[PDB]
Parts: structure tokens; C-alpha cells; sequence
């Protein structure tokens, strides 16, 4: 649901 | 962790962490120079994400946390980058080593030329005072670290004050006498409400150009300021 | 110029004695807020508030010595992050709530009273609360208010902009000299004099998230002050 | 301007 989530957890 | 570091040691990681100076797509007009940028602008934010987590402290936060600061930070992190990388062009922002604008394409955008010149003004400013790499990461860290604290602590308010450590640290090497140390710190500091205020004017515009016809992310953190 | 002239003690109580007055609202309890009486309530203060931070400014070392142009666009600029940190000073003592006069002591619920407040209303209590958390002392805060009208404009030859920023650096060795004298080491010095201005970025924040509302119940003074 | 004006009083 939040693009942002995805780039600090990878 | 964070805190357990030396001055030299927080420079040193704070330079290895230095985003890359990415290109642009290879006369302007309002679409064309929006999409340059907007495409420019998003591909940075990629990067500016794999920054912040080797920002010393930023890991240590939650995610809710990290989102939140990179959510408000974003776009003056942007523009402090972008204003230091025209320091060796007055008159001139580079965008993009192969995008050399002066505020006269500013204007191209309607209402880009206002915030054109605040941006020059912020370089010409960094030019006079003769802003070292050294302080120019640190400064951007500052950005990161406090621009949010305040519309969720003390962890970032710990690691705020290493950074101060820090830049007094450069400065004493430099050469700086105890009176230019605190002088020059307060003259550094003062230039980021600025920064805020061109980010605050630049969200603006950005909300009333999503309204009507920008990708998805820079979406989602548009809408976090709306 | 007088300023440069001025010891850092000296600095301090030409601040001190410069100070504007608290002002009392009209606030008239019951009524029970109309919530839109209460920016009535809210907008004749800062009307008023306004005409003693133009008198003030003028005696904030080294104002007079730039032109009326450049006074008026300093003060264009600054007046609403000046009323803001006024507010959140006075507001210091009361914990969750905001001290906009002696008689209209406000919290967040009633806030809501209008449509965007909240937004900035629980900016300016953060703000307080991290004043209290400090222990900011006056003698700081009239320098921080002073730092205010003088750099907020000056980014928009001549040139009074060097002008100011002399005088920028004396308030800096000001602050310094207080909290020297507070029996805090250089390096708390120096930690203290980031953490404070730092604040001055959110106070810019706070003003801009303000300003946007207003673009969009104002006295003759303040339209004009809204460019 | 009255905030001209209240600059010159
Ligand atoms: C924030 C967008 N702006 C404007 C300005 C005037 C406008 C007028 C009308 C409509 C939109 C406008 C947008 S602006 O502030 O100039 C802004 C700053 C600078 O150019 C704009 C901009 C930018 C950023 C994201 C975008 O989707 C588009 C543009 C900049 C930028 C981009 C990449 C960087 O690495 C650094 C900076
Ligand atoms: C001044 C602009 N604001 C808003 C915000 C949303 C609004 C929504 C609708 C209408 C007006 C609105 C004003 S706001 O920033 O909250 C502002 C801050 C605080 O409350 C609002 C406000 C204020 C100032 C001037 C006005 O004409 C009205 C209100 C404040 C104030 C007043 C006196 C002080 O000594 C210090 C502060």
C-alpha cells in the first residue's frame, strides 16, 4: 500500500 | 552505533553514503521541462531512500518512523543537492550534468522562476561561504534527521547533536577561530529555513500540477503534505 | 552603525526593553465559541499585535539602518513566524494548551473550532512543549525572535544584505555569551546553539502551512502584509 | 502602505 515501505525494507 | 562514533568517522560514512549524480533524458517547454524533471526527480528519490538507511542513526528508527522523515525531507534534501552542485555554475542550476538551466528557462513553468532564484540565491550563498563537501553532508543529514521530529525523539535529537559535533569538528580543523566556529555553525544552520521555505512553496506547485494532469511514489509522498 | 558596537549584556537589554506588550483578546466567554467568532477573536488580535512588532522592530539593533523597502519586506515575510514564536513563548507554561492572550488560553478540541487549524495548532504546542523541554530562557528567546526578522527576508548591488548578516553573527556570539554564562561547556554551547535554531526551520514550516490557509475575516494591515 | 507608513512615524 506504500511504495516508500518497500524501498527502505529491500 | 551512531553515537559511538568519532567526528572523522561520521564524515567518512556520511561521504561513502553520497548518492551518484544521475543524467537526465537526453528549447523547453512547460510539459517537456516537467517531465524532465519529474522523471530526473523520481529516479534521485531511489536513491535518496539507499542514502538514508546509511545515514548513521536513520536505521535505528522504526519503519513508520523512517517513512514519516523522508516523507517531509524529501524535497529539501532534492534541492540542497541540487544547490550544491551548482556552486561551480553562478547563475546556473545543474539539474543533471547534461541539464544546465539558467532562470531564464525558469520561466517556461509558470511560476518555476520564483523558486529559481531562491535556489540560485541558496547557491551563490554556499559559494560565498565557501561550503566544504565535508559540512554539505552533513547539513543534508540534518535535513533528513529533523525536519519531521515534530509532527510525530530523543534518539535523533542525540544523533542531531553528533552531527553538530561534527561540523564544529570541521570547522576547528579548517582553522576557524572559537568565535568563527559558532558564527559560521549559526550561519549554516539559519540558510536551512530557507531550504524549508523552497520546499514549502515547491510542494505547492506540485499538489496544483497533480490537479490536473507524475508517478506513483511521487505521489504517495505528495500526498503526505496534503 | 550603533549595533556592531554593542557588548553581548548590552544586546540582551536592548532586546529586553524592546519587548511588545501581551495584548488581551475580546474574548468573551459565553459566548460558547461560535468557531467562527473565534477568528474574529484571533484576527483583531494579530491586527493589533502587529502594529507593536512594527514599532518593535524598530528597535531590534540594526533594523534602522536598512531602507524602508527592505524594513517592509523583512517584516512582510517574518510577521507570522514572529506572532508564532511569541505564542508558543507565552505559551510555555501551559502544557497542552496555547496562551493566545491571558483571557484565551486554548486547547487542541477547540481548535477544530476551524477547519484547518488543528493541523497548526498541534505544531505550535510541539513547539512549546520542546521550549519547556529546553528550559529556553528569555533572554535567548528575544534573540531567537530577533534572528527571525532578520534572516527570514533575507533571501527575498547594494548591499545591506552583508549588513544583516553582521549583525546576525553578533546576536549568534549573544547566544553564545548566555549560555556560556548558564555554566554549560563549548561543546553544550554549541549543541544548545543548533538545537535552537533548528526550531526557527519549523517556525518557517509552521508559517508557510499558515499562509496557505489564509490564500484561500482579514483587517486593512493584514491583507496588506498577505501579499 | 500602512505598514509604509507606520515605519515612518
Ligand atoms: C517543486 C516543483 N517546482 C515548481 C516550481 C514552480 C512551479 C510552478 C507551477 C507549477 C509547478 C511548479 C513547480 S520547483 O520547486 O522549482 C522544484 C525544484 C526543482 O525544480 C522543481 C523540481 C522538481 C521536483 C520534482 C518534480 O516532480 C518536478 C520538479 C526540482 C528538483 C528536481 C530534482 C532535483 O534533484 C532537484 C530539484
Ligand atoms: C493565521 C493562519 N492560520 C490559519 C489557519 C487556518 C485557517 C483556516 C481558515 C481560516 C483561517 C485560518 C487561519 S494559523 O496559522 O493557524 C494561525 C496561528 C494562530 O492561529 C492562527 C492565528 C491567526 C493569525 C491571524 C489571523 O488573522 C488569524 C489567526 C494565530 C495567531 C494569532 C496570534 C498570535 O499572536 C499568534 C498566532
Amino acid at each position: 500500500h506504500k511504495i516508500l515501505h518497500r524501498l527502505l525494507q529491500d | 552505533l551512531a553515537l559511538s562514533l568519532t567526528a572523522d568517522q561520521m564524515v567518512s560514512a556520511l561521504l561513502d553514503a553520497e548518492p551518484p549524480i544521475l543524467y537526465s533524458e537526453y528549447p523547453f517547454s512547460e510539459a517537456s521541462m516537467m517531465g524532465l524533471l519529474t522523471n530526473l526527480a523520481d529516479r534521485e528519490l531511489v536513491h535518496m531512500i539507499n542514502w538514508a538507511k546509511r545515514v548513521p542513526g536513520f536505521v535505528d528508527l522504526t519503519l513508520h518512523d523512517q517513512v514519516h522523515l523522508l516523507e517531509c525531507a524529501w524535497l529539501e534534501i532534492l534541492m540542497i543537492g541540487l544547490v550544491w552542485r551548482s556552486m561551480e555554475h553562478p547563475g546556473k542550476l545543474l539539474f543533471a550534468p547534461n541539464l544546465l538551466l539558467d532562470r531564464n528557462q525558469g520561466k517556461c513553468v509558470e511560476g518555476m522562476v520564483e523558486i529559481f532564484d531562491m535556489l540560485l540565491a541558496t547557491s551563490s550563498r554556499f559559494r560565498m561561504m565557501n561550503l566544504q563537501g565535508e559540512e554539505f553532508v552533513c547539513l543534508k543529514s540534518i535535513i533528513l534527521l529533523n525536519s519531521g521530529v515534530y509532527t510525530f525523539k530523543d534518539h535523533i535529537h542525540r544523533v542531531l547533536d553528533k552531527i553538530t559535533d561534527t561540523l564544529i569538528h570541521l570547522m576547528a580543523k579548517a582553522g576557524l577561530t572559537l568565535q568563527q566556529q559558532h558564527q559560521r555553525l549559526a550561519q549554516l544552520l539559519l540558510i536551512l529555513s530557507h531550504i524549508r521555505h523552497m520546499s514549502n512553496k515547491g510542494m505547492e506547485h506540485l499538489y496544483s500540477m497533480k490537479c490536473k494532469n507524475l508517478s506513483d511514489l511521487l505521489l504517495e509522498m505528495l500526498d503526505a503534505h496534503r
